[PDB]
RNA sequence: CGGAAGGGCACCACCAGGAGUGGAGCCUGCGGCUUAAUUUGACCAACACGGGAAACCUCACCCGGCCCGGACACGGACAGGAUUGACAGAUUGAUAGCUCUUUCUCGAUUCCGUGGGUGGUGGUGCAUGGCCGUUCUUAGUUGGUGGAGCGAUUUGUCUGGUUAAUUCCGAUAACGAACGAGACUCUGGCAUGCUAACUAGUUACGCGACCCCGGUCGGCGUAACUUCUUAGAGGGACAAGUGGCGUUCAGCCACCCGAGAUUGAGCAAUAACAGGUCUGUGAUGCCCUUAGAUGUCCGGGGCUGCACGCGCGCUACACUGACUGGCUCAGCGUGUGCCUACCCUACGCCGGCAGGCGCGGGUAACCCGUUGAACCCCAUUCGUGAUGGGGAUCGGGGAUUGCAAUUAUUCCCCAUGAACGAGGAAUUCCCAGUAAGUGCGGGUCAUAAGCUUGCGUUGAUUAAGUCCCUGCCCUUUGUACACA
């Protein structure tokens, strides 16, 4: 059958090169310094990063946010 | 399907404990009866043995809602070299 | 019983029961001859009969099939383990068997001769 | 002590066969035992159309299905309500033991 | 949350709750003395089950 | 097969009747109209049928939006990511991240293309099976041996009598048979004879209450029994006897004795239909869709729409009635569910009311329940007025169920107060505990009968016959038909 408004179409989620790379910084020691937040919840207890959005942290395995 | 490879290794390990295992035709069920300490979900299982049937492992038959499945020799090796069994365990359905 | 389910219920349950493995059986052992099912039912033990022609064909190698077969019946009804027995029984003069004469019948038919 | 067995069963033959079984092996060790009473019979009765479509004229079936329960009182220690009752039964009957 | 709404929907009346458990058919069925199974499933069963037409 | 002839049967035909329908309103179904859809099959043997009493689902149609629940095989894409989920903010209908910016994640299950599947209440019942309906529940059908015919075939299977019956007698080139019918099973009848009964009773005994020794108690306990109740084996009725008709055979009528001198239903067949079901199915051939889905899920609409016609039903048109109080009697059944989330109700409070709140009984001859049903019976009101008949239309309010009632689910109160003066042509069902009147169970059920399947109460007139009408069967005849 003929359609009229165009088929909406999906959601291309794009890739990221080396996205495990942009959680620390590189140094030429021995040493480790992290970025951005950890999730302090249960499950994801000292493992799992949190989101660095423009506004507010979020992380998806909880549903938990952290706003400004 | 986008079956978690926890409740695979449920199904498979349950397959090898006991030779066979029933499931309703039925995707709108929480979770599975027979096996119910992980979430393991009916829908799963239904998917899971089809597969084995389909790649000629496990034998299909059906009573009014349910499947019931068979799991033969061929089945039983794959079954094992997946889960790294030894050659002297077997399931319920050959020792006595 | 905890449940304690009435008689008049009980009664269309079993009878459905039977029913339902009547027809497992039928589509299971067809190439088999099947001609029916006699249920033993009693407290704690419960010997389920199948009468067939080719009983070595439906116990099959070493009674392997008749053994996953226990575990169906066990796993779909519910029934504690090891309570179901299930014991296979030749009938005698298996012509007058409409039933079984039938499932040879469509067997032969579907086999090629007119 | 007072037992109370209650016999259900679809066929009047059998259960009538099983009950006279058990009266003459109360008989044979000369137990005091009530006389068999007879419960009204049970008719489940289901009427359906013949049809499985609507077409043709309005028939309609009559399926009935038929209990008798009967249920006997016997002065006599567990022991031996279990040894009775452990032997001579039709596979057709269901069989209830009550103490009280 | 496509599963929040894939079968949210109260099933716990109707004529959509209760199917046959033969044909899983929701048409003709009968749920007196626990039958649920549709008219033309308990005429091919009544023999089995033991409805016997005496009369 | 006949648009020819002769016999036979049938309250789905008639005689006599009864109750009706068609006359009015309303419930429901069909056609038509209209509409995005007001989806669809069915059109004697369609039309209260698809057990189809649809707010959600059922739903198959339409208006929009998700998921793949596209197994497996082959070639790529990379543990320097294949790719699932994601609250904020916009958008929508929904907190569908379905989509647009923004990144955190899940842990080889996947994803990208190709074969191959897979699903479908999609089409095809004019391919089908099974089931069912109809012919026809009428009574018809077929061998063996034996006569006739060259043979296909025919007699048996019939001129008549009788029967519900090709059911029998009886003539007879036929004799013996078989299926059907019949027989049989279930159901109601009655047995003071048998077996039995605290999950049923009865009779007596003893207390308790009440009335003037006696009377009542479904008030409480116990010595006998199964008459009443329940359910098992048997009995019992067979045209057995008498008088008549009838070859004196079959069979029919009347009657005495008698629980009955025709209780009803089930299965019901060599055969046929291009009757219905592909929407009952994991029964199914072929075709079609198969990711912008005819698969599935969600929100909403519709299946009810109304200038009209037709069918199955309810209410009534009133004095044998309506209204208000009193009295009084049953049996059919069901009742806590596998998934299943939903049972039947006693009792005490609130209230006029539906209904709400609490502890109890019941998986049942145990509790509802001695099923205190109606009709009907008794006593007042109405006074021939479309009147206190009638309850259609309609407003306001009060409750129950459900996630949700609007197109008012259902229930209750007040009020508004339509047609209908017994219904034309035509036409339906029926003959004994029958019709009709009346109410009560089950199916549908979260809510529910104005349908159906059964049961109970009261309970009659006509009539023991026919082919006049209508059909349908047998025989005779005709045929250039024989996929008839
Ligand atoms: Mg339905
Ligand atoms: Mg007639
Ligand atoms: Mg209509
Ligand atoms: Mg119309
Ligand atoms: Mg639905
Ligand atoms: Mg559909
Ligand atoms: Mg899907
Ligand atoms: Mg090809
Ligand atoms: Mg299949
Ligand atoms: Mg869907
Ligand atoms: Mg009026
Ligand atoms: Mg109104
Ligand atoms: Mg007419
Ligand atoms: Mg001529
Ligand atoms: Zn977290
Ligand atoms: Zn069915």
């Amino acid at each position: 059958k003929s359609y009229t408004t165009p088929k909406k179409n999906k959601h291309k989620r794009k890739k990221v090169k080396l996205a495990v790379l942009k959680y620390y910084k590189v140094d030429e020691n021995g040493k480790i310094s992290r970025l951005r937040r950890e999730c302090p919840s249960d499950e994801c207890g000292a493992g799992v990063f949190m989101a660095s959005h423009f506004d507010r942290h979020y992380c998806g395995k909880c549903c938990l946010t952290y706003c400004f | 399907m986008l079956m978690p490879k926890k409740n695979r290794i449920a199904i498979y390990e349950l397959l090898f404990k006991e030779g066979v295992m029933v499931a309703k035709k039925d995707v709108h069920m929480p979770k599975h009866p027979e096996l119910a300490d992980k979430n393991v979900p009916n829908l799963h299982v239904m998917k899971a043995m089809q597969s084995l049937k389909s790649r000629g492992y496990v034998k299909e038959q059906f009573a009014w809602r349910h499947f019931y499945w068979y799991l033969t020799n061929e089945g039983i090796q794959y079954l094992r070299d997946y889960l790294h069994l030894p050659p002297e365990i077997v399931p319920a359905t050959l020792r006595r | 019983m905890a449940v304690q389910i009435s008689k008049k219920r009980k009664f269309v349950a079993d009878g459905i029961f039977k029913a339902e493995l009547n027809e497992f059986l039928t589509r299971e052992l067809a190439e088999d001859g099947y001609s029916g099912v006699e249920v033993r039912v009693t407290p704690t033990r419960t010997e389920i009969i199948i009468l067939a022609t080719r009983t070595q064909n439906v116990l099959g190698e070493k009674g392997r099939r008749i053994r996953e077969l226990t575990a169906v019946v066990q796993k779909r009804f519910g029934f504690p383990e090891g309570s179901v027995e299930l014991y296979a029984e030749k009938v005698a003069t298996r012509g007058l068997c409409a039933i079984a004469q039938a499932e040879s019948l469509r067997y032969k038919l579907l086999g090629g001769l007119a | 002590h007072r037992i109370r067995i209650t016999l259900t069963s679809r066929n009047v033959k059998s259960l009538e066969k099983v009950c006279a079984d058990l009266i003459r092996g109360a008989k044979e060790k000369n137990l005091k035992v009530k006389g068999p009473v007879r419960m009204p019979t049970k008719t489940l009765r289901i009427t359906t159309r013949k049809t499985p479509c609507g077409e043709g004229s309005k028939t309609w079936d009559r399926f009935q299905m038929r209990i008798h329960k009967r249920l006997i009182d016997l002065h006599s220690p567990s022991e031996i309500v279990k040894q009775i009752t452990s032997i001579s039964i039709e596979p057709g009957v269901e069989v209830e033991v009550t103490i009280a | 949350g496509h599963q929040q709404l894939y079968w949210s929907h109260p099933r716990k009346f109707g004529q959509g709750s209760r199917s046959c458990r033969v044909c899983s058919n929701r048409h003709g069925l009968i749920r007196k003395y626990g039958l649920n199974m549709c008219r033309q499933c308990f005429r091919q069963y009544a023999k089995d089950i033991g409805f016997i037409k005496l009369d």
